[PDB]
């Protein structure tokens, strides 16, 4: 006794309703937008990069890497159920089934631990946890891997700064500004390092 | 007659001429500020294109009001407005670059003074009757049927961005020079004895004389004022090829 | 594309045609009675392509007059007048539902 | 223009009309003997007429009295008769009346539905796109 | 031509439109009143004739007025 | 005269354009304008909130064109519902009071621009169309409310460049002015009865 | 098989909605905001030209650049469109083209190989690849290029700026900012040069 | 001369005219104001 | 103006008076029968008069020694015309409120 | 020519059609009571008549307000 | 003579439409809104405590203070039109009654003889003026009395912002930012001095 | 006496209207939002963890942490209700009481004495205060414990920020923003003490 | 003063006595061949008032009975009959536009 | 508790009996004629009460006249007239309930 189609119908218009919450918590989304922001504000530059460049860089970034589930979701999930395969029950089971894993292969066993205790539910195996207490899991532990990423990268950017303030201090000409004479020298050190390209391919590698 | 034809050619002889002036106005420096609410300045456009309708030749009957061309026509008449618009905007910013530039430069908001009082400077030489007084021209010599802009026209636009540094430093020239041989020949009397140096007490000295120094330059503003008007005016008229 | 005659069709037409009919046909029933008078036909192919880019047809009586000369069958002239209306009620919708669509794509409503 | 149906709807209502109101002098006249032989009343008819030259009107183009011989009788009574004792009566036949009364009425009332039914059309016709 | 001229004409037919309308109702008003106050050359037919149009006429009549008034608050809210 | 039934749809048909005829024709759009440039003035962004300047200026548009009303009431509405004028006349009756408001409430600078954009020849300025001095009144107005608007922001603006310059005296580069001459430009407000200082002049500004 | 009139309306709103993001993410307008986004960062100048009329010009900017393009697609596909000589489907396709050819004019090699093995596809000529992954290879190349022409426009300002703090600590005057000093220098150069002109000249025909 | 069906087609015509030359004219206008209000 | 007394016109009187005629009628044809009885007819133009009487009928036929000048033959017809124009001036008096209020409310 | 003045005014002017349109309510509801309890001398034609009136006067009160509350809200609600 | 019962219901059916007019403007909503408005921008945070929040606790206050006026109108016209002992009119006028009382005990008389004067009426005695008249002055009355509650407010933090900002400049630290090391002292001052209820308790206070 | 079914829908339909109210005032979805934004202005980044996706994590927070109070609702009050046990008045006083409790469990003495004395009712105890009277009280005592937990985790990011910025001052470099020096260690502090778990943790624990 | 009692007026109660009417006509017609069968008869005015602020009578013949005792005139009984049907629907309709005028002044429309 | 079964109340069980006694009465005119047949009917307070929780043979006025039919059908006749009425008020009972249980999901 699958949903009706007008049920079927209701909960997929549903579902489009929340895509904004979909692709901000449970996909590549979010890390992806905050590493490049800690990279923006690493360099001398505030918001040259803009904010709808960025967000449109991870919007075709997280669309890649989540590519494979997304195709299993076609082909275990969508394809059935067009070829009246499976009850739509079924088929809702047989596409939320890859999304649970790739949100496991990214999370830290720390995030589920207190977000289960924090549910009080008896659970033991990482696998048949609710999607309530993964996506918080997940995206906590997006934010923690994106901070670590982003003070990778910060890492260069502040060597830079400080050998510059170190020379100009050294000259003694310690009222000129190290910020202004530091910039033109992160972008010299990011482009020949050709880091617009480094960075998006070490991105998508990092979802593994 | 089929009342297609009379209302169909209405609405097209209204709203596109309309569609040219209200785009100006939106990007204009005084109708286009953010105090007057977007209601009243709908109205100043439906009452403007009402009032000037009969100097505004027919539109051609060609084109129909649904149809990709006619989608297209609604499109060209935005970017002949907001040209004229943008014209404005460069005038008063780059008043406000004058500010900025003197402040900057005062060891310092003066921006908001200059482009405050070059709004009025705008209002009080009927700068804003003009502008209208352009766009109806705009339709005479640039008929909404046929003509755009071209890319000659963009790349003149693109560029004036050199006349706002070119005019700012024009206008600041005889200011900043005072400003820094001030500050140089304060900087040498006071190097002597390197224990009273400048640093806090230099910041006083600096921003009093950049002060006294701005109201020297509101003294003479007028006149700068009145030269870029004609550059920008004869930049305008160029974009509807007058 | 984008044109309203490309997306009414021949909804606009048919309309136009129907009201003719139905003027047609009325005149019959009212000069049913008048003697000598000759039942009018209308042809709905001819007329449509007409109005699509832009004679007399008589009807042949069933049976005999009674020698007023008038072929008006008012049996039939009722049952047209009464599939005529349908038709063009059916065409009323048909084209009435071609701005409803236009109005529903150009405003996403 | 916008209301042809009615116009010959309407024409069809004021003819049938005029062809009622003759066929009640008819018969209220049917046993007028009145004076002379002349004078004497004469059965009544309308004429329709539809000018071909859409929608074509029908037209009452006046009233013409009946060609039929007068109904004569034998009354040496009456002093209204003449030299042979005959009074000359209306040349009104009975039978001829009530059907015209049949056909009257049913026609009037047959334009009564078609000039009811083209308003229904006309105001759906103000729907159209609603 | 000039951008008045399609103003006064649109202005001409709309102005034109009222006065068919009013010239019907003001019809209908007297042949309704002359068939109810007894005047024996007014045939019922006629009267119900004239108030079907005057009818007709001034629902279309009601139509437009909707549609103008719907486009105008329809424009009224837009970005400017 | 139009018939009973569509003079009624008249009148209930431009019952809905009094919006329309507020913000173009009366004193509604000086005061609104002021007001959104004062609001802007002060540190405040939506404080006075748009509802309460809304309110304040209805009820100054009510109290200023008031004699406004008076004529058309006397002239318009009384001869109406008297049956002493038809429906034309006594809509002619009303456009005259407000046009003789409106014609003496612009600048002639703005009118002589606006009859040659036009194209229609008048000889004097008390006999322009209405189609042009609507247009004409609204950007004089529009002139006036900018020019005394922005004479109140003057005070405000001598507090925000002394406070600033203070603070850059002491090398406190850092510290943003706008947050410390915050309280100070609410001060100055309140002591000078600013609240009935603007809406006195607005009042008085109208003839 | 031609999409009906509806239809066609229901995709021309479509693209009039994405219009911003076609701006910013297909045409030249984003290295042209990164290059005058720099150019104001290396003077003293923090907001002093405003965003709004940097923004102006960047748009009448990408106007004269996209004017090929633009009328390539007006003459292959919006004239056979308006006089009915070609159906909707392939009208699309004809204004698509021009599109990806420029694209592709402004893209690098390494840049197309990173995202198309990114995107887990199968292709061998780049003039067929999918316009889904050209565009993060395009803004990923634009980005890069931008950073390039930007380092070069610092590099005179730094120049400028550095000369001027050696002038006064060689006169002795350790106490004076050089930022003051340096500023009108800074903008005098920039005018009897006509810098922006020049400027213009190497942003506009760096696309060609 | 004229007709009801022409008078409602010709009002529906004007309906869906204005109603596509407003719609368009919006959106061109929200994609100059998304473009205006973006971080230089 | 704009005011009932227009709007309705004339025909907010007739309704009444075709009762007031209706009800004459109905007397006549009662009090046919009972001696001495004279009819009694209205003068549709006095309440015409009335709005912006009750008279005697003169016989076509001597009486029979009742006096009674009632001809019922006369009556049902009047009566049958009366009934008539009675329900046309309700529907033209209906249909002025039925455009009235599809004025004011535009729909 | 004063703010008291016309505001009392436009009060007359206002409450003159509530009472007008107060009036024919309650003659209305008079006559629909007399008649329904009996009284001989009421003839359902007035009694229709009034009730007929006092329907379209409340419904011009109605659409009345309903404008002007719209109109308030317009006011209101611009965007400031 | 009374309306007749639909009036009476059409009559106060309106009053519900205008009910938020009321609040804004014939209440002490306005004044409490101001004051926590302004006291939110003295401390550092800038929409931490939402606007939703600051109209929530503006409701409770403002229906606490009103409670005797409301109490007033009940026992004075709501009580004696349900028990038919006044009339419509009567009644409304008994329900204004209390309403103008106490806007004219929370005015100022500057404000009232500005707008007397202005609408052109004999005034002798203050509880004479319509109520067309005393709205305007009123809430004018408000907004300065709520702008001098704000200001009073704003002084202990501008103290602690002007400390922490000389005591850095007295180290040398130019660079660092006064704000950021002054929001914790601003939020703790708020605390150890419960600034959350005797804020409140004093607009509470203020309008009695 | 019991409510109609009809009346039950129009109740129940009322309450959903006002459940965006009732999650910002009558749960913990306030207290958790104001202090991750607190914590936000602590680190360097403003607007890193974005708005969408800290509501986002409140709201798994506030189902995570109100589930005893919904699961006495649904036993207390929907299981009598659904089976028929208690009426529609009894049922929806059930549902109060668990509510109420978790309220007057968070709340301030000092705050519901300050409210009460403005309501002018006579209460003898606290744990039978009216709705009315606690809503505002229990708001104003989470706005004033979330400021003590923001003041808490203010101080290590200070401290990290003053000891750079005095580093700094110390080799003579007055022009090096301290604020780009301190952002790679202000993100690590939160790292490697592994602060998404810990805050959030503490959080959910501050309502026990 | 908003009351239903004020609203409906005395509508509310002269339909349920008007059906009373009709009970007791209706009785008298069927109960026409019955002997020793008094002709019933309802007062209005003063059901009317006992329904308003809280028993049929006898009906006198005009000729006397055939030497069975019943009283029922059934040419009368017809006509009050017919009378009170009339007016019974015309209380229907003055009480059902008191809700109907309700309705739309709650609903403003 | 909001159920149908408390919504609805009887009136969903009033609608189906009527129908079924609408049979019963029309099954009774049609074998009027018929011998041997005896007119049945339907109680309505039993078969009312069966369907909430979960054919009798009507007497003669008269002898029949030889042929065993005990139809009368006058009373046939004011019996189906009399059910239909109450038919279609049980209709608009029922009606009316899922109407107001409309306007209050949807609060307009």
């Amino acid at each position: 006794e699958d949903y009706s189609v007008t049920l079927q119908i209701l909960a997929l218009m549903t579902m489009l309703g929340f895509l904004p919450a979909m692709v901000i918590l449970m996909t590549s989304f979010t890390r992806i937008v905050v590493v490049m922001s800690i990279l923006r504000q690493a360099m001398g530059l505030q918001q040259t990069p803009s904010n709808q460049v960025i967000i449109g860089i991870a919007l075709f970034l997280t669309f890649f890497v989540m590519s494979p589930v997304l195709n299993e979701i076609n082909d275990k999930a969508v394809q059935p159920y067009l070829n009246e395969q499976v009850t739509a029950r079924e088929a809702f089971d047989a596409a939320q089934a890859p999304m649970k894993a790739f949100m496991l292969k990214q999370t830290r066993i720390k995030d589920l631990e207190t977000f289960v205790t924090m549910s009080g539910e008896q659970v033991d195996n990482p696998e048949d946890v609710s999607m309530a207490v993964l996506i918080p899991a997940f995206i906590t532990s997006e934010l923690k891997t994106a901070f670590q990423i982003g003070f990778m990268l910060f890492l260069p950017f502040l060597i830079i700064d400080l050998v510059v303030a170190s020379v100009l201090m050294a000259m003694g000409m310690m009222m000129l500004s190290p910020m202004i004479v530091s910039l033109p020298f992160k972008l010299m050190l990011f482009v020949l390092v050709d880091g617009w390209n480094l960075i998006l391919s070490t991105l998508a590698g990092s979802f593994a | 007659e089929y009342p297609t034809s009379v209302v169909l050619d209405w609405i097209a002889n209204y709203f596109w001429p309309y569609v040219r002036i209200s785009s100006m106005l939106m990007v204009m420096t005084v109708t286009g500020a953010r105090f007057v609410s977007p209601r009243i300045r709908l109205y100043l456009g439906l009452a403007i294109t009402f009032a000037v309708m009969p100097a505004i030749p027919a539109v051609p009957q060609d084109i129909e009001l649904l149809s990709f061309r006619g989608f297209m026509t609604i499109a060209e008449q935005m970017i002949i407005g907001i040209a004229m618009g943008m014209v404005t905007q460069f005038m008063i910013q780059t008043f406000v670059l004058l500010g900025q530039i003197l402040g900057m430069q005062s060891s310092l908001l003066l921006g908001q003074l200059f482009m405050f009082l070059t709004t009025m400077f705008f209002l009080a030489t009927d700068g804003h009757l003009k502008m209208l007084q352009l766009v109806v021209f705009s339709f005479k010599t640039l008929p909404i049927g046929s003509g755009s802009l071209n890319a000659v026209d963009f790349r003149e636009m693109a560029g004036w961005l050199g006349i706002m540094f070119q005019t700012a430093l024009s206008m600041s020239l005889s200011g900043i020079i005072a400003l820094l041989t001030i500050n140089l020949s304060f900087g040498v009397m006071t190097r002597a004895a390197p224990q009273l140096n400048i640093f806090s007490l230099g910041f006083a000295f600096a921003l009093m004389v950049g002060l006294l120094l701005c109201w020297y330059i509101l003294a003479g503003l007028y006149s700068h004022y009145e030269m870029f008007w004609t550059v920008g005016e004869a930049q305008i008229c160029r974009l509807i090829r007058l | 594309a984008i044109s309203f005659d490309n997306a009414l069709g021949i909804h606009q037409h048919t309309v136009g045609v129907r009201e003719r009919n139905a003027e047609v046909i009325s005149t019959n029933i009212a000069q049913a009675n008048t003697p000598g008078y000759k039942a009018r036909g209308l042809d709905f192919a001819k007329e449509l392509q007409a109005a699509t880019s832009g004679d007399k047809l008589y009807r042949l009586p069933t049976q005999p007059d009674t020698g007023d000369g008038n072929t008006v069958d008012l049996d039939l002239e009722r049952n047209l007048f009464m599939q005529n209306q349908i038709r063009h009620q059916a065409s009323l919708d048909f084209l009435g539902s071609k701005f409803k669509n236009l109005t529903k794509a150009i405003k996403g409503e | 223009s916008l209301f042809n149906v009615f116009n010959v709807t309407g024409s069809a209502m004021s003819a049938e009309s005029v062809r009622l109101n003759t066929t009640s002098s008819n018969l209220a006249n049917a046993d007028s003997v009145s004076s002379s032989a002349k004078d004497t009343y004469k059965a009544r008819h309308a004429v329709f007429g539809a000018e071909l030259s859409d929608t074509v009107p029908v037209k009452v183009m006046g009233i013409v009295e009946s060609d039929k011989p007068l109904s004569a009788e034998y009354n040496p009574d009456h002093p209204l008769a003449n030299e042979e004792g005959y009074i000359y009566k209306p040349n009104v036949n009975v039978m001829e009346e009530m059907a015209n009364m049949i056909s009257a009425s049913r026609a009037y009332q047959t334009n009564v539905q078609v000039a009811d039914s083209s308003k229904q059309m006309l105001l759906r016709t103000l729907q159209m796109g609603q | 031509a000039s951008g008045a001229k399609v103003g006064a004409d649109f202005n001409d037919l709309l102005t034109k439109a009222i006065n068919n309308v009013n010239t019907l109702q003001k019809a209908s008003g007297d042949l309704q009143t002359r068939f109810d106050r007894g005047d024996a050359d007014v045939s019922l037919s006629d009267v119900m004739i004239a108030r079907n149009k005057s009818s007709v006429a001034f629902d279309a009549t009601v139509q437009i007025r909707n549609k103008l008034v719907e486009a105008y608050k329809d424009l009224m809210n837009m970005p400017v």
